């Protein structure tokens, strides 16, 4: 109660129903992240082990391919053409190599963390005495695969995907 | 401005059912100084799309990408991002708080519940904002009573 | 009159003078559509007959070429590279093939109707019991040519072109 | 905010000539909750460009593409699109309706005349909006009389 | 809305130090009908970024490009451009003028000082705007006194 | 003083401190223009003499390269591929040839002036009796080089760079 007349109360929103029409972007924990649109899902795992060693891939359902292309185009600058491995057969599996070939931002790790950052927010993998701009990471791999959504995290909403859409090709 | 008014059971996660008056929906007519209006626009778009179109993931994603600016306030989203960036309490679009009249149900526009360090702000941190909103709402109420 | 003091009346705007500085996007009827900028015009006809059979063209005045490039880039996804025929000699003539090689939206027809839709509104060729998202069409061809504007329709304004500009490369 | 105020004969399609007062133009100073302000901005830009630059199609198209956001409200356009999408009465930027004072010519901001199924809405469908606008305009008028 | 309130010595180029009251900063909460609010947002972002992050040019440019819309009003910038285009007095974001109370320091929102032909407008060219702002500010002051 | 109660006074802003986080875009005079971000700078000189005659260059620090790419992509249309000369070795030096191969806008000069115009405002090189749209110039060269900023002009701000960012690929 406040001023003896009005009552203080809060609202809590559920984003589970905002699924068939809107994308959802979240993280289960420090390791795993998820992007779910309808019944389709993409799992972004920060493994410290690699599973693919092609180091060469040709970019040549549509929903997950459009989400992946938005995420990839939202890494800005040059991807060095030798730090991405692809497997578009029998599923979508893209591995980023995320390793050094004190700025810590001018590298490919800095920009890949910047894109992960800008898609998923800065609650995890963030620093913060002056702290560098780009986020900090102790892993050396980033694997984006397809996973059939099973309500792994709490639904967040399309806000991260909107931030990705705005910050594209800048 | 409704494409299909107050919330229902499945939209509220905590309580069984609560919803607002006509002043909030009448004020959220292209209002982009507040996040609750964007949430209402998103919920309204989802409700109107589910009741008129068959389920389709690709087409829904296409229509969202085309009309993303029509629903989510871009600058509010980027300011809340910037607040999250610098170790500042920001809005993560989950919890909203407001004040309502005890009897006539005169509700205000729900302000976002700021979150920092993975935890909601305490009620004592933004009590000044609550007092200011109570004051301006009571002034608006007395002005409406006068007319 | 209302409340005995104020008078009810309406305004009607003419878009004929918004021609030398602003584009105009309209439809004469179900078949024909027009995009006119100044004295230059493009005719989008929904013929059910084809006139070009090259099925291969190289994208290599400036106003009509910029309008055409905006319209083409606003078809999103992949144009399949084998459903467009071009004739940029002695005029601009681009033919879309708009045929199946119950979703009705995952095809090239769905996306081409989506771009026509988003340029010209949903007054014609629209459906609307649940109706599919993308628009419905009974033709199997879409020919965009150049035509010297002669006030064929009623002027509409640059709003459709603005919608095209916003929904580009998404 | 004028780059070159009330309308003239060639801009009005139906009547010979009608135009507004100073309050509407003074309120359309970067106002994007209304479509009439966008129409006024478009007409003003056209009038100012025709009287200062020689005719040129390519350059006019380039300048429009560069400064399209400065004239047409993007989000209003996309909301009107979304309304057209779902079989909902929308604004197609043709007809606007307003209320004016009988004697002193105190005009309001013209609301758009909604259109559905290829036909304008009847006057009885949005009479509540007209009554609400009359009420708020009369309250504003009495407040201005008081000062 | 502050990421880190009134200006200081190094931000003001002409005088040693001057700054404003709480009403201006409280009104610049996502306000995009004015350029002073955009200037305040820019200064606040710079102050908050300098005190929390080590110097880095590339990262600062990246963050500015990502969140340019969150700071600078796009449409105000393009309208001021359009005004510069057609030989019209425009705002070049340098000089702002306002009126303040003599005793209680009740300041208004500083309007931009228009510039044309490489020179600031004379005080007599926009005296009507100054009088109108004085009138509306005094009406707001008496209304706040009443409450 | 106004109304005998309130006092008239002005504010003047200094943009020198908006340097480490924000770009700056200005002109010293009719000839020289500058774009400075932090301690890095680009000098755009309107010389009437050429220094490079390669007439062929391959687009293949990061801050100045990103500013240059924004400026180049903001020239819209086709750059004719034969009016730009490049020297990305031991510095960045790009020369635009800016010469005719009464519209005065349909040429490459018109569009290059349009991009310079939209980056730096219309205070210099502007016309203004009806005047053509695109700006007018009496030089026939435009050289963009790198220069270590030394406070050559008065700081302006990131507004010109913002206008460049908005008017990109249109
Ligand atoms: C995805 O969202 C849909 C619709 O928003 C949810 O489907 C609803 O499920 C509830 C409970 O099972 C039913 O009462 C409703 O009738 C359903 N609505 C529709 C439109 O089908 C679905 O549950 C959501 N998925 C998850 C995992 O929460
Ligand atoms: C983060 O959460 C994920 C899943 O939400 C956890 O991965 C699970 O790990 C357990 C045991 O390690 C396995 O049995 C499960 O199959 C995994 N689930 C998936 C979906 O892969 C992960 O361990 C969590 N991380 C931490 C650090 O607790
Ligand atoms: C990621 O990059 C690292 C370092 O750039 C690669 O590690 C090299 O792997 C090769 C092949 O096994 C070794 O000969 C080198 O000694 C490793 N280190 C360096 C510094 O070159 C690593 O292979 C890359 N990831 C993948 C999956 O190929
Ligand atoms: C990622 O997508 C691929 C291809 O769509 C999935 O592979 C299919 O999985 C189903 C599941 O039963 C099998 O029946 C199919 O034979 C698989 N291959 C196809 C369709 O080519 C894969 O399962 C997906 N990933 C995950 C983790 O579910
Ligand atoms: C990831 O595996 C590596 C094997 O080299 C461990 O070493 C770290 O590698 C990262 C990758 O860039 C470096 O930045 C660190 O300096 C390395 N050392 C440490 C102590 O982190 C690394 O520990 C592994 N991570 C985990 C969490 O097991
Ligand atoms: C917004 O922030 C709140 C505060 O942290 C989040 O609430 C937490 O949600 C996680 C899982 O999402 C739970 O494990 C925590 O217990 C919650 N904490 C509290 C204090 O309730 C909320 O989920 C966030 N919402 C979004 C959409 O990101
Ligand atoms: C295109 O617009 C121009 C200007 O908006 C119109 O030209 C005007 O024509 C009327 C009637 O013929 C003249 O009174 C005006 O002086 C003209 N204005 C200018 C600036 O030249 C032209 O008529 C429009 N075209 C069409 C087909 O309506
Ligand atoms: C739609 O309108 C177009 C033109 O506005 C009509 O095409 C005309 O058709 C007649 C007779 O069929 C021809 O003489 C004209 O030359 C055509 N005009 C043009 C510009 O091509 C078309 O018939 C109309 N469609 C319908 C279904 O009535
Ligand atoms: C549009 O596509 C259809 C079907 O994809 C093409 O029709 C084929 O034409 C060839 C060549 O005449 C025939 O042999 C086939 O039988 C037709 N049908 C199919 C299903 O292949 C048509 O040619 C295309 N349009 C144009 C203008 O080439
Ligand atoms: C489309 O544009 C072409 C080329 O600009 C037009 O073809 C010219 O038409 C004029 C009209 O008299 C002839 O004098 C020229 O000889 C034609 N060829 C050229 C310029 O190469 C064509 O007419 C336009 N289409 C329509 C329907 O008018
Ligand atoms: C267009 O010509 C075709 C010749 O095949 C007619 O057949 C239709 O073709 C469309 C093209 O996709 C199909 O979707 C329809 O199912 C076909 N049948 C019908 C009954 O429409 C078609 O009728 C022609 N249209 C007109 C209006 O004459
Ligand atoms: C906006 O909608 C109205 C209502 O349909 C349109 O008015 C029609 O215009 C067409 C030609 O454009 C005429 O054939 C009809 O007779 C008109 N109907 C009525 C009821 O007057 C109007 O043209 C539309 N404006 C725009 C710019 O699209
Ligand atoms: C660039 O901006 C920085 C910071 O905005 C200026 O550095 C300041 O310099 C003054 C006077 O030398 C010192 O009192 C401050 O402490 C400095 N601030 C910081 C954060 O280092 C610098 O002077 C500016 N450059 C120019 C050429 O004006
Ligand atoms: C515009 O200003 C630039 C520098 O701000 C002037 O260029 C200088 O010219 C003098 C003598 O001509 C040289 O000694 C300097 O080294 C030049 N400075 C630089 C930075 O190159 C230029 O002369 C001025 N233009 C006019 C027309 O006055
Ligand atoms: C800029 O373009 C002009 C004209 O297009 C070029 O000038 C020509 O230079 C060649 C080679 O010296 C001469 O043979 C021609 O006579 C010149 N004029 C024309 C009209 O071709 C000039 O070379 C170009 N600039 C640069 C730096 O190469
Ligand atoms: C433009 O950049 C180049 C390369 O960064 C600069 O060339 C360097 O200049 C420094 C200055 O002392 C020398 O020590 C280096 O040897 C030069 N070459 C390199 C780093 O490869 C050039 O000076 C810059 N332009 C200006 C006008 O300063
Ligand atoms: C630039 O050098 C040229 C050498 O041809 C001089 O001639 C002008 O060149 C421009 C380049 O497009 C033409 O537009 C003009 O018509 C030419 N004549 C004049 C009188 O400007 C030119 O004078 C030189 N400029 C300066 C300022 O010295
Ligand atoms: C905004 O416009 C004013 C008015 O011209 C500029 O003030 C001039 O600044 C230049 C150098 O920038 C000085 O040489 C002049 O003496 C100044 N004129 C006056 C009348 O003071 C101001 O610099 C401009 N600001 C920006 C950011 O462009
Ligand atoms: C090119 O892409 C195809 C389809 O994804 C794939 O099968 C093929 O291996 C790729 N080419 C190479 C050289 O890997
Ligand atoms: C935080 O909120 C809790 C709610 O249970 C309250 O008990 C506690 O006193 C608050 N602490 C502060 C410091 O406001
Ligand atoms: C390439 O384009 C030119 C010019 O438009 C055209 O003449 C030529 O036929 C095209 N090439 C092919 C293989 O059709
Ligand atoms: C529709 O408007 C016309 C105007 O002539 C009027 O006569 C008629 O009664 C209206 N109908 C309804 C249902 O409002
Ligand atoms: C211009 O301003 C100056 C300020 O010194 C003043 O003396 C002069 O009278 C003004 N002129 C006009 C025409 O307003
Ligand atoms: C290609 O670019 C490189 C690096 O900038 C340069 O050394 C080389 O000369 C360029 N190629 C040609 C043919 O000029």
């Amino acid at each position: 109660i406040y001023k003896g007349v009005y009552q203080f109360k809060s609202v809590e929103f559920d984003m589970s129903h905002l699924n068939l029409t809107m994308p959802n972007a979240c993280s289960a924990n420090n390791s795993h992240h998820y992007i779910s649109m309808g019944t389709s899902g993409l799992e972004l795992t920060f493994t410290n082990d690699s599973i693919i060693s092609h180091n060469f891939c040709n970019l040549t359902d549509h929903t997950l391919m459009s989400i992946v292309s938005s995420l990839h185009l939202s890494i800005r600058g040059n991807s060095n053409y030798k730090a991405v491995s692809c497997d578009f057969n029998n599923g979508i599996t893209i591995q980023y190599n995320l390793t050094f070939s004190q700025s810590q931002c001018r590298t490919f790790r800095g920009r890949v963390l910047d894109m992960f950052r800008t898609a998923f927010g800065g609650k995890y993998m963030r620093s913060c005495g002056k702290t560098t701009w780009c986020s900090q990471t102790s892993y050396q791999y980033l694997i984006i695969q397809n996973r059939t959504w099973e309500n792994h995290c709490t639904y967040a909403g399309p806000f991260g995907m909107s931030r990705i859409l705005l910050s594209q090709e800048k | 401005w409704t494409l299909s008014y107050c919330l229902t059971k499945w939209m509220i996660l905590a309580a069984e059912l609560k919803c607002f008056g006509n002043t909030a929906v009448a004020k959220c007519n292209v209002n982009h100084d507040e996040e609750f209006c964007d949430m209402l626009r998103l919920i309204d778009y989802n409700k109107a799309a589910l009741s008129k179109f068959k389920p389709d993931v690709e087409s829904a994603l296409h229509l969202f990408k085309t009309t993303v600016n029509s629903l989510i306030s871009d600058q509010l989203l980027m300011r809340n991002h910037l607040r999250d960036l610098m170790c500042v309490p920001y809005c993560n679009y989950s919890k909203f708080w407001y004040l309502e009249h005890a009897k006539t149900g005169e509700t205000s526009v729900p302000k976002c519940w700021l979150v920092t360090n993975g935890a909601y702000l305490n009620e004592t941190h933004f009590s000044d904002q609550i007092e200011q909103e109570a004051d301006n709402m009571i002034t608006e109420m007395l002005r409406k009573d006068y007319i």
